[PDB]
C-alpha cells in the first residue's frame, strides 16, 4: 500500500489527507466499492460535498473537477481518483 | 421688495463596473497503467 501520487491540483495538507484516508480505507476494506465509498465520505465531512471517488486496478477517466480539488494517486498497484464536482 | 434670483447645482458622482463569479471548474484526464514487472520463476534459496 505504498502511496505514490502522480498528478494532484490539491493542497499540500489535502494531499495528506486523500493517502491517510485511502490507506485507512484499505487496510479495513476488502472490496473496491466500500473503499472508495470509505474515502468519499471522509471528504464530504471535512471538505464539504460533494465528491467521487473511484478505487481500481484498471481503467482511464476524464471527468471535471473543482479547482484545487483533485488527486490521482496510487497505493501499491490501485490507483485511486479523488475530486470534487457539483 | 428685494427678490434675489439665485442658481443651485448639486455635486455630481461617479460610478463603476464591476462583476462577480462563483468556484471555477477544469478538466482532468488519468489513465491508469498496468505494469507487470513480474518473471516467470526465481529460483529461490530463501
Amino acid at each position: 500500500r505504498k502511496a505514490v501520487i502522480k498528478n494532484a491540483d490539491m493542497s499540500e495538507e489535502m494531499q495528506q489527507d486523500s493517502v491517510e484516508c485511502a490507506t485507512q480505507a484499505l487496510e479495513k476494506y476488502n472490496i473496491e466499492k466500500d473503499i472508495a465509498a470509505h474515502i468519499k465520505k471522509e471528504f464530504d465531512k471535512k471538505y464539504n460535498p460533494t465528491w467521487h471517488c473511484i478505487v481500481g486496478r484498471n481503467f482511464g477517466s476524464y471527468v471535471t473537477h473543482e479547482t484545487k480539488h483533485f488527486i490521482y494517486f496510487y497505493l501499491g498497484q490501485v490507483a485511486i481518483l479523488l475530486f470534487k464536482s457539483g | 421688495i428685494r427678490w434675489e434670483t439665485k442658481s443651485c447645482q448639486t455635486a455630481s458622482i461617479a460610478t463603476a463596473s464591476a462583476s462577480a463569479q462563483a468556484r471555477n471548474h477544469v478538466d482532468a484526464q488519468v489513465q491508469t497503467e498496468a505494469p507487470v514487472p513480474v518473471s516467470v520463476q526465481p529460483p529461490s534459496q530463501y
